[PDB]
DNA sequence: TCAGGATGTATATATCTGACACGTGCCTGGAGACTAGGGAGTAATCCCCTTGGCGGTTAAAACGCGGGGGACAGCGCGTACGTGCGTTTAAGCGGTGCTAGAGCTGTCTACGACCAATTGAGCGGCCTCGGCACCGGGATTCTCGA
DNA sequence: TCGAGAATCCCGGTGCCGAGGCCGCTCAATTGGTCGTAGACAGCTCTAGCACCGCTTAAACGCACGTACGCGCTGTCCCCCGCGTTTTAACCGCCAAGGGGATTACTCCCTAGTCTCCAGGCACGTGTCAGATATATACATCCGAT
């Protein structure tokens, strides 16, 4: 229930990890112009399935945004995600 | 030293084989309240919610780059540059 | 031989938000299928929506957070307006 | 409008009075009420020839239905000339009324050049075209030639004339000549559709035959003869309660020979005779072989089968006729040419035998069918015999069609028999110099057989005609035979 | 004690004791409420006037009086949002909207 | 002797080449190699199979022996492809 | 000398007229040849409403011109104006289907 | 307080397939998801097949033609033959 | 009179009574037969003993008892029909089945 | 072609920890016994799909040819990511409060279900008249050459 | 660098057939009136989220090389386009049967309710061994040359 406004916000997902991540992926050879373009995609993404969850949330008149509330955005969403119950 | 491209192979065998969470708690968590703060003010989470959202925009990214590669390849190079990620969230059905 | 359809209620909204243009065969049938589609997605989606939550009935509450969760961005302003406006002039009389 | 409505209900009443058993009991009946209390036997050389008696005859009908204002028949036999008495009707109407036009004949399009050569050949001084050619050609015929009104008598084709609807309404028709009418048989036919969005004055009709299935078939011609007469489908089965198929008392058939006799002209081959010699016709009552036997359990009873049962009818009419066509009977690959294909058709054991008595006496047979596949048997069972032949069939040519005749008709021509189908070839061929003609099965029309037996029994034939049917005993072709044997002596009884 | 449509008291066109009857008949949940019917009778209006409009305008475009499928063709897919909602539904006789790439063009 | 058929070009092969040519034109490209057509045969062969295979399922479900448009409808629906103009 | 156009004229011409019109494109006689073999398949002696078969027909062409659509977006990646089979199985293996 | 979570039963085939191999609990949260979607799946699918042949109840054939329809290719024929023989060995005795 | 379970009568491990209440209450259809949830409860037995069996074999193959979530992401993806069931879900702690693509490794 | 480090694999002692079993309360699954509706299953009426053939028309399709612009190997070269190494730095773990609010129970009504009279909106059937499709013809205009 | 020449759009005219109107009926909406019972609100409890702070150390970052891959440019074939000429298959019409899919309509049996006892499984405490760190043994593989 406090404020501690910190600056830097998005790209604190360093290029190390948006590295890793790509590794992951089985790609070799990154380019430099990645990295903005991959945040700017991934804030889209999470834009989308957060609004749904929010919304599930605020329907049933409570605060904290549940596990089984993102569940259900990402069920509707299109891609369902088997673990966290239901 | 090693010639370009040993290193980049060997974390490729090494990360694929691996299942841990990839990119790191907090500044995942100072994200989802960054971008969460627009829609509705001063919410709660719980801790699972926080990991199930990681949890699936990491693999939701990291099958976004496996289809870049593809389609990097495509154009007979081995480097991933804007234009194709942006043409796989086009030919997806995304933009 | 007794078939139902949504085409006399297009007809008329057709009428009054153009005076003079008419609609063919076809589109009433292509656009009958349509208020079918939205109908049904809507409705589904506010059964599940109400099942979330251990509650029996379906309310205006439901078809509310349905419509602001169901079609995008600036489209479901309008319509939660619609619907709202019309509830309140319901209750009124 | 009913100046000639007069001079037709008073010409229908100047008969015996079975004419007011329905027009008293029907507008129609407004105009009655207003009306209800009140030759040429020297062949006319106005054609470049003679003319017959009988054709005479026939002409002098025509003329008896043109003063009175009606219309007819002519339902004669071919070869007996139902042209040029068309003919010399027209020129009753230039060297006598002389009423230069219009004209329009409609014929089918084989015919439609033997037309043009029959007008000049007896009345040479008339202007006619025959309308063919494509979008293109077809406009100069229409525009410079058709629109320049420089003409007498148009000769379209039954398919020309579903194109070209509508630069015809400009031009009211003294005349409508209607030639081969069976296409007319249906009331709601695409064709019938276009005719009554005509105008005329007179409406002339000229068939082969009357009706081959039902009642329902004939007042349709007759109802696009002259609609004011009838208009009704109800009011003319009803009152006859179809070909009298309940009693068979044969004293409502009394009425047939009340009314049709005003509007028909039918004549016997007595008249001349054609080909100078009746004929005769036997049925070949053969079995079933014991592996088609298996093929009518196969199908009904559902037992190597793995057949579709898709057509009843049409699946066990392959069944009857020969095994090999279901294309499961045969033995696997390699295909031999071999003498158990004639082992499992019945019908092929009677035509082995058939054709050897025949060889020796040189009796050169005619054979149809009504599938083209089975053809495709008898096309290599004669070379498998070494027997010469020709096929005319559908989808071969139009000059392919010229040739393989002319082969055949001509003299000392080594082929033994000859292949066609039923429908296909009735286009005014000769080949009258086969003597014997078989069919293999039955059909659903007995005049379409019938039309096909006068392949070679007209004029020019000089031996005797037999006609051998093969039927399969105790299978689907037996209820069929009957059925066919039912409607020959419908036609035959009420006009005889 | 004489009937009014509460299609009317509403103010629309779609009828509410249609909508109602259909929501409960078709097995949605086991009690229906009475706002319900009105709030989806209302966002029905509004998508269909929405859509029809745009139909409207792309059909006086091509100096026409009566709409095509071809027009709400155009009037769905050159639209954003409503394209949006309408993305994985295909019409029938609607064909492509015109697009040429850029640099396939000659210069 | 040639008394049978199995001299025929059989049935995909009615999908020719100027249909796709023309179904590629109106897709929007301008140049159209020699090995697109064979492959674009088997890519409408699996579509079709898939397609067909729901609808018959739907309709041997409700005893018929005969497919509806409305069976169709069904099948592109629950597959992801909804039509609108027959339903 | 006759007159000719260049290599690519006629099929600009082509893509504005099939672009601007709304027919139905594949013919209908082959096509329906086509069903009835394809199902032939997976139970006998079915019977087809012809409202079913334009159905099938429509809904084919137009998955077929949006895959033609996005194999052409392919090609201008390659740098190239051609189309070939390896985009027309990389825009559907990037679409989830190989 | 009470919660149903299917764990015993795939604990039971478990210890029937694999007589010695066990499972974490994540692994079994995760199973547990897994029949709960591919129930709701199924049940989903087998209204909806009742409902466009205007018949009110759901039974086998519903849940047979459905299991048939939505899980892919060879996987349905062995489905279907342990759905006949349960249902057969339930009707038997 | 001796209770005896329809778990038992149709020989399975899944529950009947839980599933039946569970298809009634969750208001599918207005009707449900007798023969319906012993179909359920045998196609679930099925596809659980199926999957879970693919991935005891992995788990063996690491040479492992315990079974692991990664384990059930390679039975998942590693089969071929049992992934076009569950070809759009994730899996959570799954990762990556290894493959890297043919002409970027040096040879 | 062979030695040289920095990688990946048996390998055995050595802790924590969380899965597996055991033993207790209570919630729902079921046995059963009566009722009522839904759906099966015969039984007429009629109308769109199917087979195996005829006929004609006429745009599409098939083929062929010359030729030209695109795909495609080589080839040079110049930035630009990869690798590594010091140097910050902030994530992570581990305690320690502190309280917002999730969740559960207790009454107790507003409000849907359900029912029977009743009666006006909507659905088939009819006609009918302009909106659009089509056809010469004419003007414009885009693409191909000097 | 502006003329020839073909394609397309814009003008009239006919004509035809489907979209809009009206008419009759009939059956779902609508009204009025009980009646059980979900959910609304109030209140209490206890739990998980939030904010601190300190300590350690993986991890990010900013710097320097340096080679390798992206990209423009160049010939060089060669395969697909555009147009001209046969040729064939769609596309209508037509024959001649018949057959499967929709409406009443009527009478069994299946399922839902309802009250009633017992046992299944879920939560909650104990109390043990498979997985993991760890950590020093030996172990298989890219990298200047020759
Ligand atoms: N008096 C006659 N003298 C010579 N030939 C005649 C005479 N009458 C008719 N014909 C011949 O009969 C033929 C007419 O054939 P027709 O029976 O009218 O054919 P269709 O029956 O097909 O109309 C003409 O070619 C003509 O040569």
């Amino acid at each position: 229930r406090h404020r501690k406004v910190l600056r830097d916000n998005i790209q604190g997902i360093t290029k190390p990890a948006i590295r890793r991540l790509a590794r992951r992926g089985g790609v070799k050879r990154i380019s430099g112009l990645i990295y903005e373009e991959t945040r700017g995609v991934l804030k889209v993404f999470l834009e989308n399935v957060i609004r749904d969850a929010v919304t599930y949330t605020e329907h049933a008149k409570r605060k904290t945004v549940t596990a089984m509330d993102v569940v259900y955005a990402l069920k509707r969403q299109g891609r369902t995600l088997y673990g966290f119950g239901g | 030293r090693y010639r370009p491209g040993t290193v980049a192979l060997r974390e490729i065998r090494r990360y694929q084989k691996s299942t841990e969470l990839l990119i790191r708690k907090l500044p995942f968590q100072r994200l989802v309240r960054e971008i969460a703060q627009d829609f509705k003010t001063d919410l709660r989470f719980q801790s699972s919610a926080v990991m199930a959202l990681q949890e699936a925009s990491e693999a939701y990214l990291v099958a976004l780059f496996e289809d870049t590669n593809l389609c990097a390849i495509h154009a007979k190079r081995v480097t991933i540059m804007p234009k194709d990620i942006q043409l796989a969230r086009r030919i997806r059905g995304e933009r | 031989t007794r078939k139902e359809s949504y085409a006399i209620y297009v007809y008329k909204v057709l009428k009054q938000v153009h005076p003079d243009t008419g609609i063919s065969s076809k589109a009433m049938s292509i656009m009958n299928s349509f208020v079918n589609d939205v109908f049904e997605r809507i409705a589904g989606e506010a059964s599940r929506l109400a099942h979330y939550n251990k509650r029996s009935t379906i309310t205006s509450r439901e078809i509310q957070t349905a419509v602001r969760l169901l079609l995008p961005g600036e489209l479901a302003k309008h319509a939660v307006s619609e619907g709202t406006k019309a509830v309140t002039k319901y209750t009124s009389a | 409008d009913l100046e000639g409505t007069t001079k037709r209900f008073e010409h229908l009443l100047s008969l015996s009075g079975l004419f007011k058993h329905f027009i008293e009991s029907k507008k129609f009946r407004q105009v009655l009420d207003v009306l209800e209390e009140n030759q040429f036997r020297e062949s006319p050389a106005y054609v470049n020839g003679q003319l017959r008696p009988y054709q005479i005859q026939g002409v002098n009908w025509l003329v008896s239905l043109h003063k009175n204002k009606i219309a007819g028949i002519l339902a004669d036999e071919m070869g007996l000339g139902k042209t040029l008495q068309t003919i010399s009707f027209l020129g009753y109407l230039r060297y006598i009324e002389k009423i230069p036009g219009p004209f329009l004949v409609i014929a089918p399009k084989s015919t439609l050049n033997n037309w043009l050569r029959e007008i000049n050949r007896w009345t040479p001084d008339v202007n006619a075209f025959i309308l063919q050619g494509d979008k293109e050609e077809r406009a100069e015929l229409i525009q410079k030639k058709l629109l320049g009104c420089d003409f007498d008598v148009v000769i379209a084709s039954y398919e020309i004339i579903i194109r070209e609807k509508s630069p015809l309404k400009k031009i009211n028709w003294e005349y409508i000549i209607i030639d081969e009418a069976h296409r007319i048989k249906n009331e709601e036919s695409m064709l019938s559709q276009v005719l009554r969005e005509f105008t005329s004055r007179n409406r002339l009709l000229i068939t082969g035959t009357p009706l081959q299935n039902n009642l329902h078939e004939l007042w349709a011609l007759l109802n696009f003869l002259l609609p004011d007469i009838f208009s009704d489908a109800q009011d003319f089965d009803d009152w006859f309660s179809s070909e009298s198929t309940e009693e068979d008392q044969d004293k409502i058939v009394k009425q047939l020979h009340t009314v049709l006799q005003p509007f028909l002209l039918r004549r016997i081959k007595s008249d001349v005779e054609t080909s100078l010699l009746p004929k005769k016709e036997l049925n070949l009552y053969v079995g079933m072989s014991s592996m088609q036997k298996k093929w009518y359990k196969k199908i009904l009873e559902k037992d190597e089968s793995k057949t579709r049962l898709l057509n009843i009818m049409m699946q066990l009419r392959k069944c009857c006729n020969h095994p090999y066509l279901f294309k499961g009977a045969e033995p696997g690959p390699p295909y031999t040419t071999d003498e158990h294909l004639v082992y499992n058709a019945a019908k092929l054991q009677v035509l082995d035998k058939l054709l050897k008595k025949l060889k020796e006496e040189g009796s050169r047979v005619l054979i149809f069918s009504q599938m083209s596949r089975l053809l495709d048997i008898l096309e290599d069972y004669c070379y498998f015999r070494n027997y010469e032949y020709c096929r005319i069939d559908g989808s071969t040519a139009h000059e392919d069609r010229i040739q393989a005749i002319d082969d055949y008709n001509a003299p000392d021509s080594k082929k033994f028999v000859f292949l066609l189908t039923t429908r296909a070839g009735g286009l005014g061929i000769n080949l009258t110099s086969a003597d014997v003609v078989v069919l293999y099965d039955s059909d659903w029309n007995p005049q379409a057989d019938l039309q096909a037996m006068d392949r070679a029994h007209r004029i020019g034939q000089k031996k005797q005609v037999k006609v051998f049917r093969l039927v399969t005993d105790n299978s689907v072709e037996e209820k069929i035979l009957e059925r066919a044997t039912q409607k020959l002596r419908l036609d035959q009884l009420v006009i005889q | 004690a004489k009937a009014k449509t509460r299609s009317s008291r509403a103010g629309l066109q779609f009828p509410v004791g249609r909508v109602h009857r259909l929501l409960r008949k078709g097995n949605y949940a086991e009690r229906v409420g009475a706002g319900a019917p009105v709030y989806l009778a209302a966002v029905l209006e509004y998508l269909t006037a929405e859509i029809l409009e745009l139909a409207g305008n792309a059909a006086r475009d091509n100096k026409k009086t009566r709409i095509i499928p071809r027009h709400l063709q155009l009037a769905v897919r050159n639209d954003e949002e409503l394209n949006k909602l309408l993305g994985r539904v295909t019409i029938a006789q609607g064909g492509v909207l015109p697009n040429i790439q850029s640099v396939l063009l000659p210069k």
